[PDB]
């Protein structure tokens, strides 16, 4: 288990993969021009994981429908790092049309992308898996990106599958097909991928808002946030450790039921562009939360902590118990031992200590519900459909999404009010 | 049929062939099969000029379709603020029950359209108006957790 | 000889065989590239350059720890064609361990043994060391055993097993992982030695002083411990004298084989001129609780076979004495269909600690082996944690989409509930 395949599709999920790359080169000491340029061994003992080395370069494949982001990417400040060759993009976009990603312009250009994909995947010695990063909102991550998956999981069925999902909020965009792309999207997440990180738009918008008091949010201060989330969940793969270690064991430990493999992730401190027992309460609270829901709302079926820096194990240890043993009754009791947590002695960037959060928990269902709430709305009153159904779209894959969807909320609202008995 | 024709340009947002249909003796209150309006339709494709084309000349602003929807549902659910505020003025009823119970705060409130919703609380929204499973629109924003939402309907 | 092969599978298994290796090497005056400036035949065979090189074969399915081996202070020291290493690992799945994976190495593995086997003029057989947790200590080993039954059918098969502790695990499913293997293995064994990674942590942390004890103290004390229970095959012993006596002297039926360890004196290194132990004081040590290599209590069970391994300056006519005091305690009780005694082995070396260690060198030792139906306490724990999981079906999808079939974790189950009721038939 060391390769991981990195594909970034559509607008967010290119500039939220830039940022990823960005802040993990920065961690491993990889400079714009892919040279090593760092002071710890424990940098390279891992690159293999992301870097391919030739020099460093990231195994990454950057897809869209729409041209202007291969520029926007390239005019980054790691934009050059990049394999020319792996920039796989379409002249017109999809317009925030999950069909048009999904079935006609998408379906045009997936075979090209699979190329890249098939090549990069040849050249690994034990290839992990595949981490996705995409927006549900839109046309492309979300109707190409779910094609992608498909054709992914039936070629490479024995890889693991993992998303970097970002959901959709009124709050950020409020362009009302999104619950539409969203719905569409989750049926197909649910069905092909084997862990999903929840990145919400309407978390990330109010943590800005309320928390660090941005008057009107940017894109940018939305992403420090998500790079921040990408970099923590990430640290148990690129560092050497002995907990979720890989794709594999991270999903062995934290998906009890296949369908459930939506996190909530959280992280620990908050800042905009701190000590163990501040570090252990923040990461569990509601406020810290990158996905809009109160776990204390539902029961964590698993739990993953990762402690980033100089610090007491004995502290950690202490800490964590305490959190189980004061919050027994927000922790499935039919799952002992369920929470798990690492300590990595590099922190992140800007910090001297840092925490991240990784919950499987059945709050998840609040955003679920959110986002069927307003497909319903929308639906019920045929609102656009004939935009989906005249780009190879039939009417019954939206009765069939919201079912899944509900379905879904059905299913964690079992566990939630499941008993050892 | 002009009545096929008019609904096809108010949806479409062709302003020149509605003008030239309505010339022609296009039925302003014609009904596609489900019994939307040239004005639902331009309510729900965000076109105002022909809104205000249409009810110059004698479209029923709180028409229903088959469900129940009038043109300030759509305008409320999709988010089209002038055309809420231009309905509203030439009568519309704030109030007006789908057959899922919803008002037009519910379908702003469910959508996140804020500027909406503070215009239909202005207007006269019931605020203690469920829907077929009890909901008011505060009960939605407690429930989905949507605090800017709950602070502006308690005004 | 009278040669026996030691196996070391998995992370646990690997890491602890280090440490045994590292030992006997130092109890036996053999350098870490096999030289020495014999009893210990048994375990080492030596080359023509007069080169000594356990019999010993370390298998993993991911190459990271065996690659420590191959590159540390005993790089050169065993045969490098018994260091096996596959690609991808079982992920902390028994099914992986056992089917998927563990099936592309089975072969090459069993070929590797077989060499070690033809070397052999009267192999005893084999010392199996793994964790219970893991998916290639769990998986893996169960399909090498049930191998090795069908290849070596008259040959003894020993384990020493690591138990599951929450406060070093890195999985959640340890309990099904140990539960799957304990129910493939039981058949194939003679005699399991349980090691609970809880007792060690808490004896580090009680007698060693040590906060937050590691993976490598853990197992410099749990080295102490198999060498003791190992020392009679090493050193021509008069006590377990070959492995079918080990099955003779603890094991008087074939599927309770699960003897308990109690170990005594453990003394910090940082305690340089403590006050020695005598062989009453010692003795004693091994009937309390806080010496147990698991947690249970054998006060309120029942014994059918007690032998105690005395290593040092320990006079015959001492230990005698100490265990007619011993035999005069109602906390110790014999199942009425055993002779009610204690076996007794003295091997007059003085123990040996490793530079690098945490333990005071000790005039005295004593480990008690001791088959107690109490230790049906630990599986009693480790049922519960399945049955709570396997109620909801938690963890399930990612062992049947590996080669097994559901049906596996009830047989596995019931299986553990015959276990349980043999230990309570036995002794009430
Ligand atoms: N005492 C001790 N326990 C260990 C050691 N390494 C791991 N463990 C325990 O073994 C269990 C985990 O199994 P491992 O041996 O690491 O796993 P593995 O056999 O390599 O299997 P996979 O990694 O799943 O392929 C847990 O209960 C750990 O606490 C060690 O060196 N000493
Ligand atoms: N957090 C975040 N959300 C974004 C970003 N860019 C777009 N989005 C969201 O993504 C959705 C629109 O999809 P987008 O990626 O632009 O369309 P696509 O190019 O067709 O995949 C909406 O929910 C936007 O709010 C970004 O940089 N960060
Ligand atoms: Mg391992």
């Amino acid at each position: 288990m060391r390769e991981i395949v990195h594909i970034q599709a559509g607008q967010c999920g290119n500039q939220i993969g830039a940022k990823f790359w960005e802040v993990i080169s920065d961690e491993h000491g990889i400079d714009p021009t892919g040279s090593y340029h760092g002071d710890s061994d424990l940098q390279l003992e891992r690159i293999n994981v992301y870097y391919n080395e030739a020099k460093y370069v990231p195994r990454a494949i950057l897809v869209d429908l729409e041209p202007g982001t291969m520029d926007s990417v390239r005019s980054g400040p790691f934009g050059q790092i990049f394999r020319p060759d792996n920039f796989v993009f379409g002249q017109s976009g999809a317009g925030n049309n999950w069909a048009k990603g999904h079935y006609t312009e998408g379906a045009e250009l997936v075979d090209s992308v699979l190329d890249v994909v098939r090549k990069e995947s040849e050249s690994c010695d034990c290839l992990q898996g595949f981490q996705l990063t995409h927006s549900l909102g839109g046309g492309t991550g979300s109707g190409m990106g779910t094609l992608l998956i498909s054709k992914i999981r039936e070629e490479y069925p024995d890889r693991i599958m993992n998303t970097f999902s970002v959901m959709p909020s009124p709050k950020v965009s409020d362009t009302v097909v999104e619950p539409y792309n969203a719905t569409l999207s989750v049926h197909q997440l649910v069905e092909n991928t084997d862990e999903t990180y929840c990145i919400d738009n309407e978390a990330l918008y109010d943590i800005c808002f309320r928390t660090l008091k941005l008057t009107t949010p940017t894109y940018g201060d939305l992403n420090h946030l998500v790079s921040a989330t990408m970099s923590g969940v990430t640290t148990c793969l690129r560092f050497p450790g002995q907990l979720n270690a890989d794709l594999r064991k991270l999903a062995v430990n934290m998906v009890p039921f296949p369908r459930l493999h939506f996190f909530m992730p959280g992280f620990a401190p908050l800042t905009s562009r701190l000590t163990v027992p501040e570090l252990t309460q923040q990461m569990f609270d509601s406020k810290n939360m990158m996905a809009a829901c109160d776990p204390r709302h539902g029961r964590y079926l698993t739990v993953a902590a990762i402690f980033r820096g100089r610090m007491s194990m004995k502290e950690v240890d202490e800490q964590m118990l305490n959190v189980q043993n004061k919050n027994s009754s927000y922790f499935v009791e039919w799952i002992p031992n369920n929470v798990k947590t690492a300590v990595c002695d590099i922190p992140p960037r800007g910090l001297k200590m840092s925490a991240t959060f990784i919950g499987n928990s059945t709050a998840i269902q609040e955003l679920f519900k959110r986002i069927s709430e307003q497909f319903t709305a929308m639906f019920r009153r045929k609102a656009f459909l004939h935009w989906y159904t005249g780009e190879g779209m039939d009417e019954m894959e939206f009765t069939e999404a919201e079912s899944n969807m509900n379905d879904l909320v059905s299913e964690y609202q079992q566990y939630q009010d499941a008993t050892a008995d | 049929d002009l009545g096929k024709k008019l609904l096809e340009a108010a949806r479409a947002g062709q302003d020149d062939e509605v003008r030239i249909l309505m010339a022609n003796g296009a039925d302003v209150n014609a009904t596609d099969a489900s019994g939307l309006t040239p004005l639902h339709l331009a309510a729900t494709y965000g076109h105002l000029e022909i809104v205000e084309v249409l009810l110059k000349h004698g479209a029923d602003v709180n028409a229903i379709d088959i469900m129940g929807s009038t043109p300030l549902h759509l305008a409320a659910l999709i988010g089209h603020l002038e055309i809420v505020e231009v309905l509203l003025k030439h009568g519309a009823d704030v109030n007006a029950v789908d057959t899922w119970g919803d008002t037009p705060l519910h379908l702003a409130a469910i959508m996140g359209h804020l500027e909406i919703v503070e215009v239909l609380l202005k207007h006269g929204a019931d605020v203690n108006a469920q829907d077929k499973f009890g909901k008011t629109a505060f009960d939605i924003s407690i429930d989905n957790g949507n605090e800017d939402l709950a602070e502006i309907l308690q005004k | 000889m009278r040669e026996c092969i030691s196996i070391h599978v998995g992370q646990a298994g690997v890491q602890i065989g280090n440490a045994c290796w590292e030992l006997y090497c130092l109890e036996h005056g053999i350098q870490p590239d096999g030289q020495m400036p014999d009893s210990f035949n048994t375990f080492f065979s030596e080359t023509g350059a007069g080169k000594h090189v356990p019999r010993a074969v370390f298998v993993d399915l991911e190459p990271t720890v065996i690659d420590e081996v191959r590159t540390g202070t005993y790089r050169q020291l065993f045969h490098p064609e018994q260091l096996i290493t596959g690609k991808e690992d079982a992920a902390n799945n028994y099914a992986r361990g056992h089917y998927t994976i563990g099936k592309e190495i089975i072969d090459l593995v069993l070929d590797r043994i077989r060499k070690l086997a033809d070397q052999c003029t009267g192999l005893q057989g084999f010392l199996v060391f793994h964790s219970f947790g893991g998916g290639t200590g769990s998986g893996f080993t169960s399909l090498l055993m049930e191998r090795l039954s069908v290849d070596y059918g008259k040959k003894s098969k020993l384990e020493f097993s690591i138990y599951p502790a929450p406060q070093v695990s890195t999985a959640v499913v340890e309990p099904y992982n140990s539960i799957l293997t304990t129910h493939t293995t039981l058949e194939h064994s003679d005699c399991a030695f349980m090691v609970d990674n809880e007792a060690i942590y808490d004896i580090c942390r009680r007698n060693l002083d040590i906060e937050r004890p590691t993976y490598t103290n853990l197992n410099r004390l749990i080295s102490q411990i198999v060498s003791s229970i190992t020392a009679s095959l090493r050193f021509d012993g008069a006590l377990n004298v070959d492995l079918t006596e080990f099955q003779t002297n603890l094991v008087p039926y074939p599927r309770i084989h699960f003897p308990l360890a109690t170990y005594a004196p453990v003394i910090s290194a940082e305690k340089a001129y403590h006050e020695q132990l005598s062989v009453a004081e010692i003795t004693n040590a091994c009937f309390e609780p806080a010496n147990q290599m698991v947690k249970c209590d054998p006060r309120h069970g029942k014994y059918m076979a007690c032998c105690l391994l005395y290593r040092g300056d320990v006079v015959p006519k001492d230990v005698n004495a100490a265990i007619a005091t011993i035999k005069t305690k109602r906390s110790i009780q014999f199942v009425d269909w055993c002779p009610t005694g204690f076996k007794v082995g003295i091997n007059y070396q003085p123990p040996t600690v490793v530079p690098g260690g945490d333990l005071a060198k000790v005039q005295r030792a004593v480990c008690m082996l001791s088959n107690t139906t109490a230790i049906a306490e630990a599986w009693a724990r480790l049922d519960h944690k399945f049955d709570l999981m396997y109620a909801k079906r938690a963890f399930v999808h990612w062992y049947v989409g590996e080669g097994m079939e559901e049906g596996e974790f009830s047989e596995a189950r019931e299986d553990m509930a015959a276990l349980e009721k043999d230990y309570e038939e036995v002794g009430v």
